[PDB]
Formats: C-alpha cells, sequence, structure tokens
C-alpha cells in the first residue's frame, strides 16, 4: 500500500525524529485522500490505517499519537457534526498540532536544561533525542558534568547515546547493565526518556529502567523523566504482567510506578506525576 | 534634628605608599567595590541624611566618582555635598573649616572614608542625646567600639589601643595607644572621684566612629595644635566628658594600613559584613553583579571558567 511506504519514507528522510510524530504526519497526509463524505468512513478507513500503522511498529508512541489524532478528530466532530467544513477545519487545525507538537523537542530541553548543575554527575539508560536535546543546551549553557550511560544490553544503543555525547565534547562513561547498582552512589541526578506516560503516571520504557529507579529511589537519588505530549497513553498497569504484550513484544519494555519518580518534563511544562492524569482527564481520550 | 555626618575622603597619613600615589586611598577596590562607596552606604543605612565631603589629595577623583555614584542622585536620601581644598593638611583643619562655615547644627557623626560597617546607630546616638539633656554641654563625644578578641588578625598593632573606662556609666577615663610598647601605664586621677566602678578594656577595635558634637569643633578652633582625634581626646582627658559605645553583634572596621585591607576584604567575603556582600550589590551598578554559591564562591556575568581549575573556598 501508501501507509507502510509513506511511513518508512517520513522515518527515513530524517532518522532523528521519533516514530509517533512520523506515525501522525502520516496520517494527515492521508487525510488528503480521503474521498468519502460520511464520517463513518473517515473514521474507520483512518482507525485501520493507525491500527495497521501499530502492527508494523511495535511502540506505545505509535499508539498514543493514533489515539490522540482519532480523539482530536472526535472534538473536531463534536464542532457542528457537519462533515461538510468539518473536514477542512479538521486539516488546519491539524497543521497547526503537527507545527505544535514539532517544538516539542525545544520547550523540553529548555525548561530540563534549568535542573543540571555544574560539576554534577547524570546517568542515562539508553539512547534518546531528547535527553541529548537536555545534555547538549545544559553544556550550550556554560555547564560541565559528567555522564553514565548503560549499554542496553537487548540492543547496543547506549554505546550508540555515548558516542553521541562524547562528540559534543562531554566526558561520557559506559557502564554495564548489571553496574546500575554499583555507580548509583556516584550519581547525583537520573534523567531519561519515556516513551508512553501512563494514566497514573508511571512509564513505559527500556527493560532496564524499572530497576534502576528502584535503586535511585533505595539511595534517595532524583529520577527525573523527560517526555512529550504526544505519548501519553490511557494504561493503568497494576505490575510487569498489566502491561500490553504488544508493546512488550526477551521483552523490550517495562513499566515503572509513578512513586519513583521525582518529576516530569513535558512541551506542557515541569510535571509532577499526578499532574499528567490530570491532563489526562482534561482530554476525555 | 536632622541626622548629619561629615565625611573625610582623605587619609592625611600615606602608609599606601606606593599604590596611594596615581589613585587615592579611599577609591582602592576592596571587593571589586571601593571604601567610600561603604562608608557611604554604612551612613545611608544608619539613617544619615546629610554628609559633608572633605578632599583635598586627588579630590578631582573623588569628585568624579561620587558624582557618577548612586548617592548623587536625585533619589538619594542623603545629600552628599563635596568640600574642596588644598590647604587641609590633617583631620584638625577640617573641623576647624567646618566650625568656620557653620554646617553643622547637632550630634553630628565623625567618619573616615574608609571605614566598613554595619553598625546602627540609633542606639548610642539616643543614650548620648539623653546624657546630653541631662547634662546639657557635658558629654561632647561618643567613640564607637566593637568588642573583639586580642588574637584577632583584625587587631592590628598600628591602631591597638587599650581604655580605662567606667563600668557604671560608660566614661573614658583614660585612651592611650600600644603601637610598640609592652607594659602599660595607667595614672592615679582615674581613681578620684568615685573609685568603684572602673576598669580596664583591651577588648576592642576602635572603628573610627565617633557621635561628635557641635562643640566638638569648637575646642578644635580653641586648641591650635590638635591635629587629629587621638589627640582631641588625650588633651580633653588631661584636663566636658568623653564617652564610648560599645557593639557585640555589628562589625566595624577601618581601613588604615595593607595588614587592615587584607582583614576586611577576608570579612566582607565571608559574609561577616552582612547585609554589605559582593551578591547584594549595594551600589545598584551593573558590572558588580555576582552569584554567591556554595563555599562562598563568587561569580560574576562572563566568567568563563575553564575546565579543570577548582574553585576550593571563599573566592570573588
Amino acid at each position: 500500500k501508501e501507509l507502510i511506504e509513506y511511513f518508512k519514507s517520513q522515518m527515513k528522510e530524517d532518522p532523528d525524529m521519533a516514530s509517533a510524530v512520523a506515525a501522525i504526519r502520516t496520517l494527515l497526509e492521508f487525510l488528503k485522500r480521503d474521498k468519502g463524505e460520511t464520517i463513518q468512513g473517515l473514521r474507520a478507513n483512518l482507525t485501520s490505517a493507525i491500527e495497521t500503522l501499530c502492527g508494523v511498529d511495535s511502540s506505545v508512541a505509535v499508539s498514543s499519537g493514533g489515539e490522540l489524532f482519532l480523539r482530536f478528530i472526535s472534538l473536531a466532530s463534536l464542532e457542528y457534526s457537519d462533515y461538510s467544513k468539518c473536514k477542512k477545519i479538521m486539516i488546519e487545525r491539524g497543521e497547526l498540532f503537527l507545527r505544535r507538537i514539532s517544538l516539542s523537542r525545544n520547550k523540553i530541553a529548555d525548561l530540563c536544561h534549568t535542573f543540571i548543575k555544574d560539576g554534577a554527575t547524570i546517568l542515562t539508560h539508553a539512547y534518546s533525542r531528547v535527553v541529548l536535546r537536555v545534555l547538549e543546551a545544559a553544556v550550550a549553557a556554560k555547564k560541565r558534568f559528567s555522564v553514565y550511560v548503560t549499554e542496553s544490553q537487548p540492543d547496543l544503543s547506549g554505546k550508540k547515546m555515548a558516542k553521541a555525547l562524547c562528540h559534543l565534547n562531554v566526558p561520557v562513561t559506559v557502564v554495564l547493565d548489571a553496574a546500575v547498582g554499583y555507580i548509583m552512589e556516584k550519581a547525583d541526578l537520573v534523567i531519561v526518556g519515556a516513551e508512553g506516560v501512563v494514566e497514573n503516571g508511571g512509564i513505559i520504557n527500556k527493560i532496564g529502567t524499572n530497576q534502576m529507579a528502584v535503586c535511585a529511589k533505595a539511595q534517595n537519588k532524583p529520577f527525573y523523566v523527560v517526555a512529550e505530549s504526544f505519548k501519553f497513553v490511557r494504561l493503568f498497569p497494576l505490575n510487569q504482567q498489566d502491561v500490553p504484550d504488544k508493546f512488550k513484544y526477551h521483552p523490550w519494555v517495562d513499566y515503572t510506578a509513578p512513586s519513583l519518580i521525582t518529576l516530569l518534563f513535558t512541551d506542557l511544562g515541569v510535571l509532577t506525576p499526578s499532574a499528567v492524569s490530570d491532563e489526562l482527564i482534561k482530554l476525555y481520550l | 534634628p536632622p541626622l548629619q555626618a561629615v565625611l573625610v575622603a582623605d587619609s592625611f597619613d600615606r602608609r599606601f605608599f606606593p599604590i596611594s600615589k596615581d589613585q587615592p586611598r579611599v577609591l582602592l577596590p576592596l571587593a571589586n567595590v571601593a571604601l567610600i562607596d561603604y562608608t557611604l552606604e554604612f551612613l545611608t543605612a544608619t539613617g544619615v541624611q546629610e554628609t559633608f565631603v572633605f578632599c583635598c589629595w586627588k579630590a578631582a577623583q573623588i569628585k568624579e566618582h561620587l558624582l557618577k555614584s548612586k548617592w548623587c542622585r536625585p533619589t538619594s536620601l542623603n545629600v552628599v555635598r563635596i568640600i574642596t581644598s588644598e590647604l587641609y593638611r590633617s583631620l584638625g583643619d577640617v573641623l576647624r573649616d567646618v566650625d568656620a562655615k557653620a554646617l553643622v547644627r547637632s550630634d553630628f557623626l565623625l567618619v573616615y572614608g574608609d571605614v566598613i560597617s554595619n553598625i546602627n546607630i540609633t542606639r548610642a546616638l539616643e543614650e548620648h542625646r539623653l546624657r546630653r539633656k541631662l547634662e546639657k554641654n557635658v558629654s561632647v563625644m561618643t567613640m564607637i567600639f566593637k568588642e573583639s578578641s586580642p588574637s584577632h588578625p583584625t587587631r592590628c598593632h598600628e591602631d591597638n589601643v587599650v581604655v580605662a573606662v567606667d563600668s557604671t556609666t560608660n566614661r573614658v577615663l583614660h585612651f592611650q595607644k600600644t603601637q610598640g610598647l609592652r607594659r602599660f601605664a595607667f595614672p592615679l586621677s582615674l581613681f578620684q572621684g568615685s573609685s568603684d566602678g572602673v576598669e580596664v578594656r583591651y577588648d576592642l577595635l576602635d572603628c573610627h566612629i565617633s557621635i561628635c558634637s557641635p562643640q566638638v569643633a569648637q575646642l578644635f578652633t580653641d586648641n591650635f595644635d590638635y591635629q587629629t582625634r587621638d589627640d582631641f581626646v588625650r588633651g580633653l582627658l588631661v584636663n566636658n566628658q568623653i564617652h564610648m559605645h560599645v557593639t557585640a553583634k555589628e562589625y566595624g572596621a577601618r581601613v588604615s594600613n595593607l595588614h587592615m585591607y587584607s582583614a576586611v576584604c577576608a570579612d566582607v567575603i565571608r559574609r561577616w559584613v552582612y547585609p554589605l556582600t559582593p551578591e547584594a550589590n549595594f551600589t545598584d551598578s551593573t558590572t558588580q553583579s555576582c552569584t554567591h554559591s556554595r563555599h562562598n564562591i563568587y561569580r560574576g556575568p562572563e566568567v568563563s571558567l575553564g575546565h579543570g581549575s577548582i574553585l576550593e573556598e571563599n573566592v570573588l
């Protein structure tokens, strides 16, 4: 088809860009193709596309972006119940939404880079563009710090993060996945990216994040999390088993409770683990 | 009666003999900030409403620095007045000239242009006025002293003094320096009238802050060979009464030589002269802003600190 190809094309011009933003761009672009003038036909065709896209890419971010797009179309449906000017106004609002989501990363970096002090040691788990941007803005602010990255045994992405950080002239250091407890005392704060924010405040991240959060809680170490707004998902896992199996697939993801998180840096502002629930309730997604 | 002070922005003694050739003593940067700024801030904070600034040595620089400063602005509550002259050779001539011009009216403060202090003088001034109103023209001067230890670095030998005061009501009966002298002598006149509350004090730091009276200037015109304040006090004590006021919870010191300079600098950086600190920026300047951090490390704007250097203690 065209959905698969367009998704892969948007993923390929810029590797940097996340999967959910690319999926939202593909959905809005396919919205221009729509010929049916009935609302359930538009709804079902687009929902089919979002499920197929989610099948292609097993990630929580893609599903979150799809859920947000359907909720935004449902609001634009409660506009007038028209689907005559509704498609037009919806396209404009969607373009505005895309431009706004583009600046999310810069907003998160400019808001989170202030919590890093000169001479402090940072502890990161895996590669993430958001934490990389935060660190680049901190070093851009005439700051000096040391970073410890976990190798991320499932896929050697921690080494990629360390390479991209050492390229910015920062004394990075790679540690073993089993050494997260040995270097926890030599870290002043922990900053990691989140793949998806659950209803209560927890985060769905790489398999090696919950144990690090546990060690941080055991040593009173600030555990900060950086994530965008399009990663908010209406899930409520009670333990490591309540997480959907489609997101885990040696699992590739785990859930972290909000009691182990100190603060959250999102494009909407710096928030606590409980404010995200209020935001999700306000959206009624 | 509005509180008025006199500022001697020239110290007729030359101990900073090399450095004072190109640039006055009272504009030497202590903590990136001149001493006359410290003195004016102290006067403005203690309640002074008017000051009379006298300058002889390199007065042009003094005046054009004060004229750029914030105290000469129309929004300042301490109106300053610059009186310049090339004849002045000592403090006695300055006080004689004040008496000749009739500037002062009531109890005025006599401070040097290189005094750094955060002392409040309302209490001592109140005590002074009540004492003066029980004894109308008795009780003429009040020297402010900061109680310290004889071991302290701030107590230099060149300014070190020993007093023989009354403990019932603070009153100076004997006052003398201890510069280059090992056994002190106290005359027997002290034990003449009462003889019960007499005490020797050696734990005192001369702040060089004195609550004077117009009659002090009168006596300065009377006695022609009064060249300083110390000589005024000795010549009045051989013979009017002079009293004191001791402080224990406030800081005050005068920069007289280099050793005194490195003592007040250390005290100011270590926040001993709070609120007067570099972080506060009490001059309202834009090129003197700083940020106070841990271990009393002060960093300004555009510090460009290189990787590897270590700031370990109180630096500015």
